[PDB]
């Protein structure tokens, strides 16, 4: 069984970042994408962006742009969430997915096949 | 016969002229990726005036 | 789109459906159906325009009518009162979802 | 590619098949398909130059990277192949092509 870690909580003024990590375990961490889901309470998901873990190539929602960064390490199979500026609206849990199967001749970075959920977690802005 | 078709074809298109110039190219994929032929090059190309 | 809450009885099939643009559902069949319990991390139980992945049962059924896809629930049992929610391909690399449907098994 | 196919047998002609260097055209009998994809979203960006005159270029990449390839049959350009080297082996008699 394979499973992804996340981070805790993390309570902050507005205006400052927030990192969130997601380390896999059970399977190959270049095999597969790494998608984005956040969850506002009381409000249904919005996926927020993808990485390939192969080579680093992310990309983003169409108005997440500017203020979201994505890293990973595939030495000790992580990836990182960067926000920049955060708001009281932010307050929501986020979600490391695990997507589609990275191929090198066709893309399927779009797909939503999102297997395996991480615990997710809460990002409280006061 | 295929050579003459291809000249007068290409006769009277755009001719690449002003655009050989010095370019400054960084780089345009984020990695290796597969393979990184993209290069990303900007010039001073010229407008209308 | 999507509508905001479904009732049933328990013994009888249900449908929640998700209607999108043609760039949404039209241009690409990539559907997708995910339920939630409330405290707890979202399901996976529909993937492409139809399949499931193994561990589930033929509870779920999806499909696909020109810009809107249905899923129908085959019966209804009492932790069939997740909160679903459809989601989708849509145009340039990006991925949208539906935005919630609550089941109310009486 | 797309030409016509040979009526029965795969027919090999050349100009003398002892001088090196003359191109040997092999002709077969049933035609090998051949899947040739760029799969990138790429687009495209109009640079004005001089007047009435524009340039095309890519402007920019859209999603992820992938690779520009073609696909054939295994086992169909091996059966190819082999009967090639078949009609091949009588013009080049007692010996391993
Ligand atoms: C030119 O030629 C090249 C080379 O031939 C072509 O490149 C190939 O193209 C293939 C196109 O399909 C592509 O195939 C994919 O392979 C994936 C990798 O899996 C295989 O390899 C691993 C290697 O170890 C094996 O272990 C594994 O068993 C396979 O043999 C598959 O995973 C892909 O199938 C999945 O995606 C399709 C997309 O719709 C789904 O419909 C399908 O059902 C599969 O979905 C499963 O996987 C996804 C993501 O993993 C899950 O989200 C989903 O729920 C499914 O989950 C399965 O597993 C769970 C586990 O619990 C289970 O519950 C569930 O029931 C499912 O069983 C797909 O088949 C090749 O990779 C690719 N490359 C190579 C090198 O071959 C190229 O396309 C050609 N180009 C042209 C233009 O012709
Ligand atoms: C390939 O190479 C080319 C050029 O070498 C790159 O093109 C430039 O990319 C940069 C980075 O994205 C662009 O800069 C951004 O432009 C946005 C809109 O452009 C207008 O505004 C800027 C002023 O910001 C003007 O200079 C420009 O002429 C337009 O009028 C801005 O909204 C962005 O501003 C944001 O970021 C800056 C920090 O960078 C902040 O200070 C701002 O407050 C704001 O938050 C930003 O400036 C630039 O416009 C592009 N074009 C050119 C001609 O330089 C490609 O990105 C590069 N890669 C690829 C893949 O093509
Ligand atoms: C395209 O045109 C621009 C002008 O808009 C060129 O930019 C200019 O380039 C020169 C060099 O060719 C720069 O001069 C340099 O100044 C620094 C000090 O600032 C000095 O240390 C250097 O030795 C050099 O003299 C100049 O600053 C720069 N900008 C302007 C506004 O003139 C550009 O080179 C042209 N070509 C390309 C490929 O972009
Ligand atoms: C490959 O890249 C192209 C270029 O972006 C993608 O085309 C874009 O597709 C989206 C939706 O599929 C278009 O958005 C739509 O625009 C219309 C008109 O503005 C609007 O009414 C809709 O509500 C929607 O916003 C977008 O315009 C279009 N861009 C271009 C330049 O055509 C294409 O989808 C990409 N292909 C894949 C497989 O991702
Ligand atoms: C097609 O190929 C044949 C190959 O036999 C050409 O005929 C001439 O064949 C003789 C031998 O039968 C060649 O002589 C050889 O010369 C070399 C070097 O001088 C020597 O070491 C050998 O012991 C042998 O004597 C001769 O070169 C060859 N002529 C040419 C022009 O290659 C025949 O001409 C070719 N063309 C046609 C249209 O048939
Ligand atoms: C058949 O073709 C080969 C190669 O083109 C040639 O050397 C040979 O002389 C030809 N035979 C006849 C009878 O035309
Ligand atoms: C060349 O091969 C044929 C058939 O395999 C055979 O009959 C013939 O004897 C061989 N030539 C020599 C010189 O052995």
């Amino acid at each position: 069984q394979v499973q992804l870690v996340q981070s805790g909580a993390e309570v902050k003024k507005p205006g400052a970042s927030v990192k969130v990590s997601c380390k896999a375990s059970g399977y190959r961490f270049t095999d597969h994408y790494i998608h984005w889901v956040r969850q506002a309470p009381g409000q249904g998901p919005e996926w927020m962006g993808w990485i390939n873990t192969s080579s680093g190539r992310s990309n983003f929602a169409q108005k997440f742009q500017g203020r979201v960064t994505m890293t990973r390490d595939t030495s000790i199979s992580t990836a990182y969430m960067e926000l920049n500026r955060l708001k009281s609206d932010d307050t929501a849990v986020y979600y490391c997915t695990t997507g589609s199967w990275i191929s090198l001749y066709y893309d399927s970075s779009g797909y939503p096949n999102f297997d395996y959920w991480g615990q997710g977690t809460l990002v409280t802005v006061t | 016969d295929i050579i003459s078709l291809w000249d007068q074809s290409l006769k009277p298109c755009v001719k690449l002229t002003p655009l050989c110039v010095t370019l400054i190219c960084s780089d345009a994929t984020v990695k290796t990726g597969t393979v990184e032929e993209m290069k990303n090059c900007s010039f001073n190309t010229t407008t209308e005036i | 789109t999507q509508p905001a809450s479904v009732s049933g009885s328990p013994g009888q099939p249900i449908t929640i459906s998700c209607t999108g643009t043609s760039s949404d559902v039209g241009n690409y069949d990539l559907v997708s159906w995910y339920q939630q319990h409330p405290g707890n991390a979202p399901k996976y139980m529909i993937y492409e325009v139809t399949k499931r992945p193994a561990g589930i049962s033929n509870r779920f059924s999806g499909s696909k009518s020109g810009n809107t896809a249905s899923l129908t629930i085959s019966g209804l049992q009492a932790e069939d009162a997740a909160d679903y929610y459809c989601c989708s391909y849509a145009g340039s690399s990006t991925v949208i979802f539906g935005g919630g449907t609550k089941v109310t098994v009486l | 590619l797309n030409g016509s196919l040979a009526e029965k047998e795969i027919v090999i002609r050349s100009e003398n098949l002892t001088n090196n260097a003359k191109i040997i055209i092999v002709h077969l009998h049933t035609p090998v398909e051949i899947v040739c994809t760029r799969p990138n979203n790429n687009t495209r960006k109009s640079v004005r130059i001089g007047p009435g005159q524009t340039f095309y270029a890519t402007g920019d990449i859209i999603g992820d990277i992938k690779q520009a390839h073609c696909n054939i049959s295994e086992e169909k350009w091996n059966d190819t192949l082999q009967k090639v080297g078949i009609e091949l082996q009588k013009h080049f008699p007692n010996k391993t092509i």
